[PDB]
C-alpha cells in the first residue's frame, strides 16, 4: 500500500475537497466521527482505503488531506461542518486576507510568507506515509489563491518530493458563475508555471457542470453546492482505483502511463454518465451500451468541445455497478461503427476498462438519483485544445490594452511574465495542432 | 433584436443575406470581432468553431458545418467515397478517381496505373483529367506519362479522374455543359434542394480529337467568358435554366428533367450528405450549424448523372440571388431566430 | 473580520454620512442606541465590517466625524441616530473653512489633521484585519474638499497598502453655494486621481433633476438630495455588508472595476425611483431597464456618449435569480456598442436576499464609463472661465498658494479627460 | 477486438481491448524569484513615500 495526499487550495479547492471527503466517507462506510465499523484492524492496516485515510489508536480514520486558503471564511465551514471531527487543526491552514483574484498576490506577495508553513504541514502527513505515491491538488484557475499560490506550491513540491507524482483537479473559469474579470490572466499565468510540475491534470469547466445541473438535474440556477456534489462524483470515479481493490490505475504513476504519452499534453477529457435527477419520479435504468454511448456525447463532458474533430491518444473506461466485460466489449464494437473515433497513428486504437461492482454512492438529500450502473471515460483528445483557444483569446483581448496589468505589477510581478506565460500557451496550442490536424 | 457579424466580405451570397437581415429591422450588425452575436457569417478558412456556443444566454448559429471540408475538397472527396461503406469504391455515380501526391513529397500512383494499363490493353477509351483544389490548372490527356509528369511539376495534392468521353451535347451547338445544384442544410439537418439549377454551357462545339484546347472541354464560367469566341450566343452568359433545359429534353429526347436527371441528382445529394451526417451534425452540440453547398454534375449521352465535386463556398446565378438568399433567411436563420409559399426548396427526406 | 473605517468631513460629508449610517443601521437592525433588535441572522453575519462591538452587546459605528466648524456636527449629535456615534470620534475646529480649499488643505485643516489621524489610528489598531477606508465629502467646499483630500494623503502615507474609497459629491452651478466651487473641485480631483482606488462620483445636478423631473418634488432641498445618496450608498455597499460572492471586499471590487489606475471614477445608479403609484410591484425587467436608464444615474453623464469599461449590478430582494441573469444578458446583448469589447464579461451581477426598507426589491448600478469625462469637462470649463481672469484667486493666494498650483491642477484634469478619450475609441 | 490483461477480484475486474495496432528550478532559484518580486514592491512603495514626502 502506498499513500496519497490531497491538497485543496483556495475556495474552489476547499469546497470541492469538502464534498469529495463527504462522498469518500459514505463510499467506505466511515461515519462523521471517523469510526469505520467494517475496519477490523483497529489503528492500523494497509488496505486500499488506507491510501486516503490514516488511522489513530482510537480507530479514527483521518483523511490524508491539507486545506489551504488565504482567507478563513471558507475553511471555517470545514472546522464547523458535519465532518469537522474528521480533521485535526494541523490540516486546516487559513490566512487573514486573500489574493483578491490577483495571481501575483497569491504567488508572490502572500505566497512567499505562507509557503513554508504549508510545506511544514504537508511534511507532517508525509512522515505518516511508508511509501508516499504523490499528491492530488484541487484548485481553481480564476482565483488568486487557486492560481497564484498553487503554482508556487507545485514548484516547491517538485523540489521537496522530486520522485513523487502530482495530479491536478482544476476548475476552468466560466462567466456564468465567475466573480472576476481577470480570470483569463490568472488561468494562463498558473498553467505556464505549473505545466512542467503536473504529471496529469483533469480540467472541469464550470460552464459544463453548470449546464448539466440545469439540463439533467432540472436546477434553474445551480449553486456551488450543486456543482460540487456533481464534481465529487466524477472525482470519486477517477480516484476509486486508488481506494479500492483492482488492477487498473492502482497508483498515480499508472495515470501518466495510461493517459499521457506526451508530457506537456497531460489534460485528459472527462465524460460521465448517467446524471439522473433525484426528483424524477419514474426513471428507466440505462444499459451498458447506453451509458457507454453517452461518453461520446458533448453534453456529458466536463469540458464542452467536439472530440469528432480531434485525435485520441488514450482512452479509459471506468465503470461502477452492474457491469460485465462481455457487455462492455459489445457496446464498444457498436460505437466504433457509428462514432468518429480517430486515434493518432503512433498509438494503439484500444480502450483500458475498469469495472468496480459497487454502484455510485449518492449523498442523502443530494440531487443525484441512485443508478444501477455508471461510467466515467477519460480520453486524452486534442479536442480539449478548444478550451485553451477560448481562454488565450480572452487573454489576448485584455492584454493588448494592458488592462488590469498594473494590479499584477504592483504586487512585484514583472510585466514580461505575461508574455512569457502567453508564449508558452501558444506553444501548447501548437503541440495539440501538430498531434491532431493533418 | 437579433445580432450577427460578417467575417467574409468576399461572399456575394451572404452579402445579400446581410442586406436582407438588416431590411427586416430586427437584425443588428456588430463588429466582426464582437463575441455577443446570435449569427456568424464566418470566414472560409480557419473558422474558429471552438469559440462558438460559450456566451451565456446567446443561442449562436454559424453558416458553416465543421467537418464539411471532407466533402468539398478534391482529394478529400475521393478518399471519402473509397473509404465510406455507404458510398463504397463501387459507387456508380462518381467517376473513377485516384489521389496522387507529387513525387517531391497515402498515394495511389500504382493503383491508378493498374486501372490505366487495364484500359489501354482493352482498347477502351483511356482519357483522364488531372486537377487539384489549389487551381484557378487542369490537364486533360490520354497518356499516363503526361498526367503524372504534370502533377510532379506542382507541389500540391492532385486527383486523376476518368474523363467523361461521352457527355450529353446540347443542340444546336454540339456543346458540353455541367449542372450546378444549390443545397441548403439547416440546423436540424434537413436537406433542401433549391428548385432552380443552372447549366453552365460551353459556347464551343465539343471536339474529342483535341484536348490541348480546353475551351470546349471546361464549362467554367470564367473560362468561357475569357477564352471562348461564342460566349453568349445560344444563351445569355452560357447559363441555361431548368425551364429552357426541361423544354429541350422534351423536344429532343421525349423526356423530362425530373425523370432523366433530377432523380439521380437528388439521390446523389442525399447519399453524400447522409454519409457525413454523424461527423458534422450539430444536433446535440453547444452551437448550431447550417451551410449552403454547390454540387456539380455531369451528364453523359446515356442520361446518366455523375458527380464532379462539391463546393462549400459557392456563388449563385445573378438571376437567382434574390430568391435563394431570401430562402436562406426563411429556412436557415428565421427557423432558429423567428421574427415578429409554396417553398422554393425541395426537401430530400431521410 | 475585514473591517472598514469610515470618515466623513465637512458639511455635505457629515450630513450624507449621518443619513448613510441611519439607513444601514435600520437594515442591520441597530437602533439609535446601538442595540440590536433585528430578526434575521444575515443582519449580524458581516456586521463587524462597519460596526465595533462594545460591552453589553452594543454596536458602535466605526465612523469618524471631521469638520472645521461645530455647526453641522452639533446637528448630527442631536439628530435621529446622533447618540450612536463614539463621542471621542467627533473631531472639529471652530474657525471654519470659508468654502476655501487652501484653508482646508494647507492652513486651518493642517492644524487639525493630526488629531483626526489619532482617532483613525485608534480605530485601525482595533481591527482584526483592516480592509481600507471610505470617505464621504463634497469637492465644492473647503473642509470636505481641501481637508478631506489632505486626510486621504496622510492616510495613504501611513497605510500605503490599504484601499482608499470615497463618495465624492461633485458641485454644479444649478445647485451651488459659492462661485469658487469649480476651483475647489479641480484641486480635489487631482488628489483623488492619485490617492483613491475607487471614487463614486455623485453630481448634485443629477440629484436635483431626479428629485424634480422623476420624483416630482417641486422644490428640492439638500435633504431630498441626501436621501438619494443614502439609498445609493446602501446599494453599493450591500456586497460588503451581507454574504455574497462578487465584490466581496474592497480590494476584489477594485480589481474587477479598475483596468487602469487613474480611471477609477464610477457612476452610481439606483432603481426604483418612484414618485408618490408607489405601491405597484416592480418586475425584474422594469428594475433592469430603469437601472440602466440615464435618468436613474447620479453623475449627470449620458452613458450613450461613452462606453462602459466595467459594470457591477446588485439586485436586492426575493426575486428570480434566473430571471435576473436573463434581463442582464438582454441589456448587454441589446446594447453591445456601449460596452468595450476588449474586456470580456465586464458586466458582473450579484444578488442579495434582504431588500432595502420599504421596497420588495431594488437594484444598484455601478459603472466605470468613459462618459464620466463629460463631468470633468464641465468642471474644467467652469474653472477656466474664471481662472483666465484670475477671478476670486485672492481667497487662495491669501492662504499661501500661488497661481502655478492652479495651472497644474488645470492641466492634470485635462490630462485625465484626454485619458478617458483614448479608451472611448479603442 | 482482443481482450488482454484480464484481472478479476472480489470488488471488480479490469482488462484492455485493442481494436487496431498503431502505425526544474532549485530551491535557490525559487527564493530569488520571490525575493526579487519583494524588492520591486519595496522600491515602488519607497517611491510612493518619497512622492508623499515631497
Ligand atoms: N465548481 C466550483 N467552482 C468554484 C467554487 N468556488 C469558486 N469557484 C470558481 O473559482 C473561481 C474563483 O476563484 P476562487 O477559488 O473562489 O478564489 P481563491 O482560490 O479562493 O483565491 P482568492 O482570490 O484569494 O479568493 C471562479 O471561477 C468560481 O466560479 C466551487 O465551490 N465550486
Ligand atoms: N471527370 C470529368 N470528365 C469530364 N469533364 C470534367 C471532369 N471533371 C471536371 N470536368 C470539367 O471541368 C470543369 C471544372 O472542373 P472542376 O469542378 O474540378 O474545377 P473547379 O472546381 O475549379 C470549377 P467549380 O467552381 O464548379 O468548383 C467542369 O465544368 C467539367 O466540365
Ligand atoms: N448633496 C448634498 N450636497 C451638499 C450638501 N451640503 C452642501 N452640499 C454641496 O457641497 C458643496 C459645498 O461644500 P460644503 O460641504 O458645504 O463645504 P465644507 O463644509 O467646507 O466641506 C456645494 O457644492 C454644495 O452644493 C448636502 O447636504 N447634500
Ligand atoms: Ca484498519
Ligand atoms: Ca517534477
Ligand atoms: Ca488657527
Ligand atoms: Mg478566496
Ligand atoms: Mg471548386
Ligand atoms: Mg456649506
Amino acid at each position: 500500500m502506498r499513500e496519497c495526499i490531497s491538497i485543496h487550495v483556495g475556495q474552489a479547492g476547499v469546497q470541492i475537497g469538502n464534498a469529495c471527503w463527504e462522498l469518500y466517507c459514505l463510499e467506505h462506510g466511515i461515519q462523521p466521527d471517523g469510526q469505520m465499523p467494517s475496519d477490523k484492524t483497529i489503528g492500523g492496516g494497509d488496505d486500499s482505503f488506507n491510501t486516503f485515510f490514516s488511522e489513530t489508536g482510537a480507530g479514527k480514520h483521518v483523511p490524508r488531506a491539507v486545506f489551504v486558503d488565504l482567507e478563513p471564511t471558507v475553511i471555517d465551514e470545514v472546522r464547523t461542518g458535519t465532518y469537522r471531527q474528521l480533521f485535526h487543526p494541523e490540516q486546516l491552514i487559513t490566512g487573514k486576507e486573500d489574493a483578491a483574484n490577483n495571481y501575483a498576490r497569491g504567488h508572490y506577495t502572500i505566497g512567499k510568507e505562507i509557503i513554508d508553513l504549508v510545506l511544514d504541514r504537508i511534511r507532517k502527513l508525509a512522515d505518516q506515509c511508508t511509501g508516499l505515491q504523490g499528491f492530488l491538488v484541487f484548485h481553481s484557475f480564476g482565483g488568486g489563491t487557486g492560481s497564484g499560490f498553487t503554482s508556487l506550491l507545485m514548484e516547491r513540491l517538485s523540489v521537496d518530493y522530486g520522485k513523487k507524482s502530482k495530479l491536478e483537479f482544476s476548475i476552468y473559469p466560466a462567466p456564468q458563475v465567475s466573480t472576476a474579470v481577470v480570470e483569463p490572466y490568472n488561468s494562463i499565468l498558473t498553467t505556464h508555471t505549473t505545466l512542467e510540475h503536473s504529471d496529469c491534470a483533469f480540467m472541469v469547466d464550470n460552464e459544463a457542470i453548470y449546464d448539466i445541473c440545469r439540463r439533467n438535474l432540472d436546477i434553474e440556477r445551480p449553486t456551488y453546492t450543486n456543482l460540487n456534489r456533481l464534481i465529487s462524483q466524477i472525482v470519486s470515479s477517477i480516484t476509486a482505483s486508488l481506494r479500492f481493490d483492482g488492477a487498473l490505475n492502482v497508483d498515480l504513476t499508472e495515470f501518466q502511463t495510461n493517459l499521457v504519452p506526451y508530457p506537456r499534453i497531460h489534460f485528459p477529457l472527462a465524460t460521465y454518465a448517467p446524471v439522473i435527477s433525484a426528483e424524477k419520479a419514474y426513471h428507466e435504468q440505462l444499459s451498458v451500451a447506453e451509458i457507454t454511448n453517452a461518453c461520446f456525447e458533448p453534453a456529458n463532458q466536463m469540458v464542452k468541445c467536439d472530440p469528432r474533430h480531434g485525435k485520441y491518444m488514450a482512452c479509459c473506461l471506468l465503470y461502477r455497478g452492474d457491469v460485465v466485460p462481455k457487455d462492455v466489449n459489445a457496446a464498444i464494437a457498436t460505437i466504433k461503427t457509428k462514432r468518429s473515433i480517430q486515434f493518432v497513428d503512433w498509438c494503439p486504437t484500444g480502450f483500458k476498462v475498469g469495472i468496480n461492482y459497487q454502484p455510485p454512492t449518492v449523498v442523502p438529500g443530494g440531487d443525484l438519483a441512485k443508478v444501477q450502473r455508471a461510467v466515467c471515460m477519460l480520453s486524452n483528445t486534442t479536442a480539449i485544445a478548444e478550451a485553451w483557444a477560448r481562454l488565450d483569446h480572452k487573454f489576448d483581448l485584455m492584454y493588448a490594452k494592458r488592462a488590469f496589468v498594473h494590479w499584477y505589477v504592483g504586487e512585484g510581478m514583472e510585466e514580461g511574465e505575461f508574455s512569457e506565460a502567453r508564449e508558452d500557451m501558444a506553444a501548447l496550442e501548437k503541440d495539440y495542432e501538430e498531434v491532431g490536424v493533418d | 433584436m437579433y445580432t450577427f457579424v460578417v467575417r467574409d466580405e468576399n461572399s456575394s451570397v451572404y452579402a445579400e443575406v446581410s442586406r436582407l437581415l438588416l431590411a427586416t429591422g430586427q437584425w443588428k450588425r456588430l463588429r466582426k470581432d464582437n463575441p455577443r452575436f446570435n449569427l456568424m457569417l464566418g470566414e472560409r478558412n480557419r473558422l474558429p468553431f471552438g469559440r462558438l456556443g460559450h456566451e451565456p444566454g446567446l443561442v449562436q448559429l454559424v453558416n458553416y458545418y465543421r467537418g464539411a471540408d471532407k466533402l468539398c475538397r478534391k482529394a478529400s472527396l475521393v478518399k471519402l467515397i473509397k473509404t465510406s461503406p455507404e458510398l463504397s469504391e463501387s459507387c456508380t455515380w462518381f467517376p473513377e478517381s485516384y489521389v496522387i501526391y507529387p513525387t517531391n513529397l497515402t498515394d495511389e500512383r500504382e493503383v491508378f496505373l493498374a486501372a490505366y494499363n487495364r484500359r489501354r490493353e482493352g482498347r477502351e477509351g483511356n482519357v483522364w483529367i488531372a486537377k487539384s483544389s489549389a487551381g484557378a490548372g487542369i490537364l486533360i490527356s490520354s497518356e499516363a506519362s503526361e498526367l503524372l509528369d504534370f502533377i510532379d511539376e506542382q507541389g500540391q495534392v492532385h486527383v486523376i479522374q476518368k474523363y467523361l468521353e461521352k457527355p450529353l451535347l446540347l443542340e444546336p451547338g454540339h456543346r458540353k455543359f455541367d449542372i450546378r445544384s444549390w443545397v441548403l442544410v439547416d440546423h436540424l439537418y434537413n436537406i433542401y434542394l433549391y428548385r432552380e439549377g443552372v447549366l453552365r454551357t460551353s459556347s464551343e462545339p465539343y471536339n474529342s480529337a483535341n484536348f490541348q484546347d480546353k475551351t470546349c472541354h471546361l464549362t467554367n464560367h470564367c473560362i468561357q467568358k475569357e477564352y471562348s469566341k461564342n460566349y453568349g450566343r445560344y444563351e445569355e452568359g452560357n447559363e441555361m435554366f431548368f425551364e429552357e433545359f426541361n423544354q429541350y429534353l422534351m423536344d429532343a429526347l421525349n423526356t423530362t428533367l425530373e425523370n432523366s436527371i433530377l432523380l439521380q441528382i437528388k439521390h446523389i445529394i442525399r447519399s453524400c450528405l447522409m454519409c457525413i451526417e454523424p461527423a458534422i451534425s450539430t444536433k446535440h452540440l453547444h452551437y448550431q450549424s447550417f451551410q449552403l453547398f454547390g454540387f456539380d454534375f455531369m451528364v453523359d449521352e446515356e442520361l446518366k448523372v455523375w458527380l464532379i465535386e462539391v463546393n462549400g463556398a459557392p456563388a449563385c446565378a445573378q438571376k437567382l440571388y434574390a430568391e435563394l438568399c431570401q430562402g436562406i433567411v426563411d429556412v436557415a436563420i428565421s427557423s432558429v431566430f423567428p421574427l415578429a409559399p409554396t417553398s422554393i426548396f425541395i426537401k430530400l427526406h431521410h | 473580520m475585514r473591517e472598514i473605517v469610515h470618515i466623513q468631513a465637512g458639511q455635505c460629508g457629515n450630513q450624507i454620512g449621518a443619513k448613510f449610517w441611519e439607513v444601514i443601521s435600520d437594515e442591520h437592525g441597530i437602533d439609535p442606541t446601538g442595540s440590536y433588535h433585528g430578526d434575521s441572522d444575515l443582519q449580524l453575519e458581516r456586521i463587524n465590517v462597519y460596526y465595533n462591538e462594545a460591552t453589553g452587546n452594543k454596536y458602535v459605528p466605526r465612523a469618524i466625524l471631521v469638520d472645521l466648524e461645530p455647526g453641522t456636527m452639533d446637528s448630527v449629535r442631536s439628530g435621529p441616530f446622533g447618540q450612536i456615534f463614539r463621542p471621542d470620534n467627533f473631531v472639529f475646529g471652530q474657525s471654519g473653512a470659508g468654502n476655501n480649499w487652501a484653508k482646508g488643505h494647507y492652513t486651518e485643516g493642517a492644524e487639525l489633521v493630526d488629531s483626526v489621524l489619532d482617532v483613525v489610528r485608534k480605530e485601525s489598531e482595533s481591527c482584526d484585519c483592516l480592509q481600507g477606508f471610505q470617505l464621504t465629502h463634497s469637492l465644492g467646499g473647503g473642509t470636505g474638499s481641501g481637508m478631506g483630500t489632505l486626510l486621504i494623503s496622510k492616510i495613504r502615507e501611513e497605510y500605503p497598502d490599504r484601499i482608499m474609497n470615497t463618495f465624492s459629491v461633485m458641485p454644479s452651478p444649478k445647485v451651488s453655494d459659492t462661485v469658487v466651487e469649480p476651483y475647489n473641485a479641480t484641486l480635489s480631483v487631482h488628489q483623488l486621481v492619485e490617492n483613491t482606488d475607487e471614487t463614486y462620483c455623485i453630481d448634485n445636478e443629477a440629484l436635483y433633476d431626479i428629485c424634480f423631473r422623476t420624483l416630482k418634488l417641486t422644490t428640492p432641498t439638500y435633504g431630498d438630495l441626501n436621501h438619494l445618496v443614502s439609498a445609493t450608498m446602501s446599494g453599493v455597499t450591500t456586497c460588503l455588508r451581507f454574504p455574497g460572492q462578487l465584490n466581496a471586499d474592497l480590494r476584489k471590487l477594485a480589481v474587477n472595476m479598475v483596468p487602469f489606475p487613474r480611471l477609477h471614477f464610477f457612476m452610481p445608479g439606483f432603481a426604483p425611483l418612484t414618485s408618490r403609484q408607489q405601491y405597484r410591484a416592480l418586475t425584474v425587467p422594469e428594475l433592469t431597464q430603469q437601472m440602466f436608464d440615464s435618468k436613474n444615474m447620479m453623475a449627470a453623464c449620458d452613458p450613450r456618449h461613452g462606453r462602459y469599461l466595467t459594470v457591477a449590478a446588485i439586485f436586492r430582494g426575493r426575486m428570480s435569480m434566473k430571471e435576473v441573469d436573463e434581463q442582464m444578458l438582454n441589456v448587454q446583448n441589446k446594447n453591445s456598442s456601449y460596452f468595450v469589447e476588449w474586456i470580456p464579461n465586464n458586466v458582473k451581477t450579484a444578488v442579495c436576499d434582504i431588500p432595502p426598507r420599504g421596497l420588495k426589491m431594488s437594484a444598484t448600478f455601478i459603472g466605470n464609463s468613459t462618459a464620466i469625462q463629460e463631468l470633468f469637462k464641465r468642471i474644467s470649463e467652469q474653472f477656466t472661465a474664471m481662472f483666465r481672469r484670475k477671478a476670486f484667486l485672492h481667497w487662495y493666494t491669501g492662504e499661501g498658494m500661488d497661481e502655478m498650483e492652479f495651472t497644474e491642477a488645470e492641466s492634470n484634469m485635462n490630462d485625465l479627460v484626454s485619458e478617458y478619450q483614448q479608451y472611448q475609441d479603442a | 477486438m482482443e481482450v488482454i490483461e484480464l484481472n478479476k477480484c472480489t470488488s471488480g475486474q479490469s482488462f484492455e481491448v485493442i481494436l487496431k495496432p498503431p502505425s526544474d528550478p532549485s530551491l535557490e532559484e525559487i527564493q530569488k524569484k520571490l525575493e526579487a518580486a519583494e524588492e520591486r514592491r519595496k522600491y515602488q512603495e519607497a517611491e510612493l513615500l518619497k512622492h508623499l514626502a515631497e
